[PDB]
RNA sequence: GAAGGGGGCCUGACUGCGAGGCCUGCAAGCCGAGCAGGGGCGAAAGCCGGGCCUAGUGAACCGGUGGUCCCGUGUGGAAGG
RNA sequence: GGGGGAUGACCCCAGGCGGUAGGGGAGCGUUCCCGAUGCCGAUGAAGGCCGACCCGCGAGGGCGGCUGGAGGUAAGGGAAG
RNA sequence: CAGGUGGAGCCUGGGAGUGAGGGCGCGAGCGAUAACGUCCGCGUCCGAGCGCGGGAACAACCGAGACCGCCAGCUAAGGCC
RNA sequence: AGCUGUUGGGAAGCAGCGCCAGAGAGGGUGAAAGCCCCGUAGGCGAAAGGUGGGGGGAUAGGUGAGGGUACCCGAGUACCCCGUGGUUCGUGGAGCCAUGGGGGAAUCUGGGCGGACCACCGCCUAAGGCUAAGUACUCCGGGUGACCGAUAGCGCACCAGUACCGUGAGGGAAAGGUGAAAAGAACCCCGGGAGGGGAGUGAAAUAGAGCCUGAAACCGUGGGCUUACAAGCAGUCACGGCCCCGCAAGGGGUUGUGGCGUGCCUAUUGAAGCAUGAGCCGGCGACUCACGGUCGUGGGCGAGCUUAAGCCGUUGAGGCGGAGGCGUAGGGAAACCGAGUCCGAACAGGGCGCAAACGGCCCGCACGCGGGCCGAAAAGUCCGCGGCCGUGGACCCGAAACCG
RNA sequence: GCGGGGGGAACCUGGGGAACUGAAACAUCUCAGUACCCAGAGGAGAGGAAAGAGAAAUCGACUCCCUGAGUAGCGGCGAGC
């Protein structure tokens, strides 16, 4: 996908971009999992008979008393007893491909290229970090909140600005993740951010 | 996450002691043997089904076998009769016909005879 | 935790390239006074079948 | 692209076998186990790959890689390993037992040899040994020399 | 029409192998042409890798004994394999 | 299974379709997560009690009435006490 | 060598369950030309067809292999005071 | 940084015009609030006590070359032997470190070690002591959750290690919810009270304090149908009556007669079986997870594939990290050789091993060739998913017992 | 005059130290230097500045993680470690 509209001061020029032809929605859905899977806590537990705080008592004899047949009340049976195969604290997290983390954020940025709805900008101009200054940039800049828009600068100041509208996630350069890429309908770059994550991919 | 019985099991049990309404004692009230008695209920329904289609059959010819029977006849020959007489009519079914239609069964009387005699 | 590779299979056993499973020959060292010479000398390795998928499975590492 | 939109392609990921549940389900009560007695129960059989039922199992052949290892362990000794003549026909320079490692032919702890199979090339092969076979097959096109220091 | 009886020389009661099969759950058990080495009997064709045949048998492990190349824990040996 | 190039989930045609231990294949529902700064909700959430109605082979899903009085959560996916 | 396209055959692999059978017929052994006895062989059914018809009732004898619906028809065994 | 109108018991809902945002996390407020309340982003704060591994400053302390002398260099010690322990080393060829017993040195030309022993070549200086940090844990405080939500979660959400049981060690529970607000029902009537009936509060009082919702077993009152010459796994298929709904045809309820009819589960060759289990209802209750392996499968990259611990970064943002692992060569006990290798005297024989797959574009003669190219595919490897296996309590429950 | 004494969830070092179980029996082996008892320490404890490694004329205290590696070896050469 070549066709990236970069805006300047000056006019709104054109950018050509080498970004993958087609998309692999699989690998794409393959990335998301694991970007979700990873930052799972893992964190639910249980405990089992041997964890429980009940005595290690046979609670009868086991013959004659016409009754059924236990040992300990911590037997999973028992109402307030273990728990059976429960959950335990655990790490989800695994290591994708990193071949395949590249591809995946190149495509997922092509995806938004190929539809158009992706941007290159230069230094806004609505900067100061103050949300009403950058609301005022993005209008002159089509972004009216209609949609969506993942807001990737370096600029400290921008994100600052940005960063309490309802519809604008932002996030660094280096911080470029392609789940946050297929939340946002738009994808608004600058040149300094469009440097880094041309150097990522390849 | 821990996913209780919460409210699922009471419904099944709802479903089908509804289905054993009217049944006798527990079997209308108690899900077990509720769902004991309709498993019997849902055999006997598809065999008694099954035989439905003896139990009208039969009547039919008892039906007939007696009003040819008033015109002389063994119903067993009567349907020779018919057989040779080319009238694959009756449909044995079709006999409230000797019953409705007295004199629309006699002439199908004679053509019966007729033939094979 | 890691499997544990079988020592006593690891012994007396080997995998080819091909993935079979190659063992010596049992009986030609302990009572031959005399056994024919063709017993004695057809002591080279053979082939174990369709159960060395078992000792394939307990070195497999 | 949208997250209503992800999902992966057909298997990639199957339903996992949730047995010992209803009748219907296929396995439920004997939980697939068939009613039995010891492979049913809990832990369950000994161990298959092992195990023949108390006959003398395939630990009835003899050893024969005598030569086991004794107690002071493994003896150090240099390692050779053979790399063909095919495989480096994709260089052109020099060819080192060094840049072989990195080029994911040689392995680290290995001295170089270069074997057979392939056809050889004009270029100076170092290694620390060569097969009879090599050492005609490049003497006719390039030059190469045997290594031995420190 | 010998596998039985008699005599003459001899030791193939060989070494290195083995096409192919019998049998067979495994492991075993069985038969075996042919090639090579060096032989025995025979004029020769040839036969000979024990015995008319089918029982006289014991996986592995652990050690003993005689060889032989092979390994020998810094190195030469040695210990031990 | 073979057709008719809709290529499915359409119409044809012809066959199979008892079933325990078991193998295989499709689905239904429960809890939780993304979808959610969203959407449904006091003109009434969840749950409950009816139903002769609608959809699905079925598990179920609807819809309407009464109760209840503050939550619920699509499509598409993900994980399991 | 031919016919035989069949929930046939063969090859490689993943998952099994079974390793307590039983009645009947036929062929033998054991037993007493005893057992609803026992042990094999070849078949069959029940097992899993305790679904349907006949046999008064009755897992295995006779008939017959139940996808679903019909207040239609022909039959099987067996029957028709 | 927000007011108004509107429905409503209640506005935060809907509507109309606005505003803040370095703050659109969240929790309250009569229902659903960025802008009402508490907070949130961003800042600020210690007289006193604790800390202070960071910056600064002191003090202790530390720092020479050559030549000669042979003075010192950790004793019941090294060393050897017997008995044992530790190490992967279970007496093994058994070293090393430790030491209960016996014997018992030396001080640089001294001693220990490199897996019996000896030589050679090297390593190191035993028998005195101290030493931050990187590491382990969580009574305690905090922050987070594809963690529980009152049979769950700690044994305890509630004055629980309590009641209660036990001589004692010890065992050990149950038990949460009116309403937005007590406005928690003055007074009157029946009653000894309890309780109820009016009145009254409330949006609601089958929200009335044995209080949210209020299922099932279970017990009642009323009504419809039905039953005293019929006999049975209680149903089912037919007809008919009577009651209800509907214009309608149709349907719902009940059951008089007729036909058919051996509960469920379990275990068995075989069960209605006079074989096991179950009074009934509600809730709890059993194929898991980790790490390896082996298949299959969805993808990445392919003679390559991939990182681990860590480091940096981080609104639940990713990146770096190539130690390492698997694969690319096999055969042999090994030395070793190698597309071969092993057995062998063999240039017999055999064992186990090596052999680039398609299309198409280029050329050497034209229809392929021969070898190359362009990329389809792929050995291999990596992650996900699924079956199964190994090890772990490994589907859940249950002993008689053993030991501290 | 100075100090000690006793207590602390777990963590740590030391002195002692099982059995069930596994080996589909059992004694060596395993479980396991585990459970547990005792002493002691502290916010940590241990360890620590080579009479070390071990084949490289090599490295340089100790602790901890990854790896080396289920390798080297150990082993009724069994189970297993
Ligand atoms: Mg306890
Ligand atoms: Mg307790
Ligand atoms: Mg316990
Ligand atoms: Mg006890
Ligand atoms: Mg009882
Ligand atoms: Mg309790
Ligand atoms: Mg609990
Ligand atoms: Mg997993
Ligand atoms: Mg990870
Ligand atoms: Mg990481
Ligand atoms: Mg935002
Ligand atoms: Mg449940
Ligand atoms: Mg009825
Ligand atoms: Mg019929
Ligand atoms: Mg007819
Ligand atoms: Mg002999
Ligand atoms: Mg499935
Ligand atoms: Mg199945
Ligand atoms: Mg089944
Ligand atoms: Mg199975
Ligand atoms: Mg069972
Ligand atoms: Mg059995
Ligand atoms: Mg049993
Ligand atoms: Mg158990
Ligand atoms: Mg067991
Ligand atoms: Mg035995
Ligand atoms: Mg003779
Ligand atoms: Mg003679
Ligand atoms: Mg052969
Ligand atoms: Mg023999
Ligand atoms: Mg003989
Ligand atoms: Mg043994
Ligand atoms: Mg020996
Ligand atoms: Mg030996
Ligand atoms: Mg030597
Ligand atoms: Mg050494
Ligand atoms: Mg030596
Ligand atoms: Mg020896
Ligand atoms: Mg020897
Ligand atoms: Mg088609
Ligand atoms: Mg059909
Ligand atoms: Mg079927
Ligand atoms: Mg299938
Ligand atoms: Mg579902
Ligand atoms: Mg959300
Ligand atoms: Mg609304
Ligand atoms: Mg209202
Ligand atoms: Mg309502
Ligand atoms: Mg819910
Ligand atoms: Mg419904
Ligand atoms: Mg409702
Ligand atoms: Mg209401
Ligand atoms: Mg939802
Ligand atoms: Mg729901
Ligand atoms: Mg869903
Ligand atoms: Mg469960
Ligand atoms: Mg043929
Ligand atoms: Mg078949
Ligand atoms: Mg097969
Ligand atoms: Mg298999
Ligand atoms: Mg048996
Ligand atoms: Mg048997
Ligand atoms: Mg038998
Ligand atoms: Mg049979
Ligand atoms: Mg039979
Ligand atoms: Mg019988
Ligand atoms: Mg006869
Ligand atoms: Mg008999
Ligand atoms: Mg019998
Ligand atoms: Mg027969
Ligand atoms: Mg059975
Ligand atoms: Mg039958
Ligand atoms: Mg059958
Ligand atoms: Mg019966
Ligand atoms: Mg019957
Ligand atoms: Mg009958
Ligand atoms: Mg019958
Ligand atoms: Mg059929
Ligand atoms: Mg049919
Ligand atoms: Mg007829
Ligand atoms: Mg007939
Ligand atoms: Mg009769
Ligand atoms: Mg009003
Ligand atoms: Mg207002
Ligand atoms: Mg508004
Ligand atoms: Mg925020
Ligand atoms: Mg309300
Ligand atoms: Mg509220
Ligand atoms: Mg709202
Ligand atoms: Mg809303
Ligand atoms: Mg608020
Ligand atoms: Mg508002
Ligand atoms: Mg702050
Ligand atoms: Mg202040
Ligand atoms: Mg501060
Ligand atoms: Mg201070
Ligand atoms: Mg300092
Ligand atoms: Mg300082
Ligand atoms: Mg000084
Ligand atoms: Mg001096
Ligand atoms: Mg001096
Ligand atoms: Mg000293
Ligand atoms: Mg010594
Ligand atoms: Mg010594
Ligand atoms: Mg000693
Ligand atoms: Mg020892
Ligand atoms: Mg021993
Ligand atoms: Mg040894
Ligand atoms: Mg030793
Ligand atoms: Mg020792
Ligand atoms: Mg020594
Ligand atoms: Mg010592
Ligand atoms: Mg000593
Ligand atoms: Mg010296
Ligand atoms: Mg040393
Ligand atoms: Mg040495
Ligand atoms: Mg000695
Ligand atoms: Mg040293
Ligand atoms: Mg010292
Ligand atoms: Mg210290
Ligand atoms: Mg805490
Ligand atoms: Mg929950
Ligand atoms: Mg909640
Ligand atoms: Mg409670
Ligand atoms: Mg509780
Ligand atoms: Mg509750
Ligand atoms: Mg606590
Ligand atoms: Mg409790
Ligand atoms: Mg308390
Ligand atoms: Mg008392
Ligand atoms: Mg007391
Ligand atoms: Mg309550
Ligand atoms: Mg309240
Ligand atoms: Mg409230
Ligand atoms: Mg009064
Ligand atoms: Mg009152
Ligand atoms: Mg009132
Ligand atoms: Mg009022
Ligand atoms: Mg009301
Ligand atoms: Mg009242
Ligand atoms: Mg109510
Ligand atoms: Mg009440
Ligand atoms: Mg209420
Ligand atoms: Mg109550
Ligand atoms: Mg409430
Ligand atoms: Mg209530
Ligand atoms: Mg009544
Ligand atoms: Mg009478
Ligand atoms: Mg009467
Ligand atoms: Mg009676
Ligand atoms: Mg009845
Ligand atoms: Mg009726
Ligand atoms: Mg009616
Ligand atoms: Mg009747
Ligand atoms: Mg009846
Ligand atoms: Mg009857
Ligand atoms: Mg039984
Ligand atoms: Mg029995
Ligand atoms: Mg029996
Ligand atoms: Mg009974
Ligand atoms: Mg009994
Ligand atoms: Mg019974
Ligand atoms: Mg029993
Ligand atoms: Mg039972
Ligand atoms: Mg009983
Ligand atoms: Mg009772
Ligand atoms: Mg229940
Ligand atoms: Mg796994
Ligand atoms: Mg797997
Ligand atoms: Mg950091
Ligand atoms: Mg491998
Ligand atoms: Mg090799
Ligand atoms: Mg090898
Ligand atoms: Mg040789
Ligand atoms: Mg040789
Ligand atoms: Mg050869
Ligand atoms: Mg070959
Ligand atoms: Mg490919
Ligand atoms: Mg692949
Ligand atoms: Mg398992
Ligand atoms: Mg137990
Ligand atoms: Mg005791
Ligand atoms: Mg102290
Ligand atoms: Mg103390
Ligand atoms: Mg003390
Ligand atoms: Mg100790
Ligand atoms: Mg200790
Ligand atoms: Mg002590
Ligand atoms: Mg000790
Ligand atoms: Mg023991
Ligand atoms: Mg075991
Ligand atoms: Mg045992
Ligand atoms: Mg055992
Ligand atoms: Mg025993
Ligand atoms: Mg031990
Ligand atoms: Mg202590
Ligand atoms: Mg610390
Ligand atoms: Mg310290
Ligand atoms: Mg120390
Ligand atoms: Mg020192
Ligand atoms: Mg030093
Ligand atoms: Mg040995
Ligand atoms: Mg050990």
């Amino acid at each position: 996908v070549y066709q990236i509209p970069v805006l300047s001061p000056s006019g709104r020029r054109e950018l050509a971009a080498d970004l993958p032809a087609e998309i692999n929605p699989h690998l794409l859905w393959e990335v998301v999992r694991w970007q979700l899977a990873k930052r799972r806590r893992g964190t639910a537990s249980t405990k089992t008979r041997g964890e429980v705080a009940y005595s290690g008592r046979k609670i009868w004899p086991q013959k004659h008393t016409g009754r059924a047949r236990h040992g300990d009340i911590g037997a999973p049976i028992f109402v307030g007893g273990g728990v059976v195969f429960g959950p335990k604290p655990r790490d989800y997290s695994y290591t994708l491909p990193k071949k395949v983390r590249k591809k995946g954020l190149a495509m997922a940025v092509a995806d938004r290229a190929r539809e158009g709805k992706l941007l290159l900008v230069e230094a806004f101009a609505g900067v100061n970090g103050k949300t009403k200054e950058f609301l005022a940039w993005a209008k002159e800049a089509g972004l009216d909140g209609s949609e969506s828009v993942l807001l990737v600068t370096g600029n400290e100041l921008v994100r600052r600005a940005a960063r309490n509208l309802p519809w604008v996630v932002t996030l660094a350069p280096e911080g470029l993740n392609v789940y946050d890429i297929v939340r946002t309908e738009r994808l608004v770059m600058d040149l300094d951010a469009w440097e880094v994550f041309q150097n990522r991919i390849g | 996450p821990r996913a209780k019985t919460g409210v699922v099991r009471r419904r099944k049990h709802k479903k089908i002691l509804k289905l054993a309404k009217g049944y006798w004692g527990l079997r209308s009230k108690s899900f077990r043997k509720a769902r004991e008695t309709l498993f019997a209920a849902g055999n006997y329904a598809y065999a008694h089904r099954k035989r439905r289609k003896r139990d009208f059959r039969r009547l039919w010819i008892v039906r007939i076998n007696a009003a040819c029977r008033q015109h002389g006849l063994n119903y067993s020959t009567f349907i020779h009769g018919l057989k040779k007489a080319g009238i694959e009519v009756d449909r044995k079914n079709l006999a409230d016909l000797a019953v409705r239609e007295p004199q629309v069964f006699a002439e199908l009387v004679e053509r019966a005879k007729a033939a094979q005699g | 935790p890691k499997m544990k590779t079988h020592k006593g299979a690891k012994k007396r056993v080997k995998i080819t390239a091909s993935g079979k499973v190659v063992a010596m020959k049992t009986g030609k060292r302990h009572l031959n006074w005399q056994k024919s010479g063709k017993e004695i000398r057809q002591k080279g390795r053979k082939f174990v079948l369709a159960k060395p998928e078992a000792e394939r499975i307990k070195l497999l590492l | 692209m949208k997250l209503s939109d992800l999902r992966p392609n057909p298997g990639a990921n199957k339903r996992r076998k949730r047995v010992g549940r209803g009748p219907g389900s296929g396995h439920g009560k004997t939980a697939t186990r068939g009613h039995k007695g010891q492979k049913s129960r809990s832990g369950g059989l000994k161990d298959p790959r092992r195990f023949e039922g108390g006959r003398s199992t395939t630990l009835m052949r003899l050893p024969k890689r005598g030569m086991q290892g004794q107690v002071p362990g493994e003896i150090k000794r240099p390692r050779y390993q053979g790399v063909n003549l095919k495989d480096l026909a994709r260089f052109e320079g020099e060819v080192t037992p060094e840049l072989l490692v990195r080029a994911g032919l040689l392995k680290k702890g290995y001295r170089l040899k270069i074997l057979g199979e392939g056809e050889a090339k004009p270029l100076k092969v170092v290694a620390h040994a060569f097969s009879k076979s090599a050492l005609e097959k490049l003497k006719a096109a390039g030059g190469e020399p045997v290594l031995l220091e420190a």
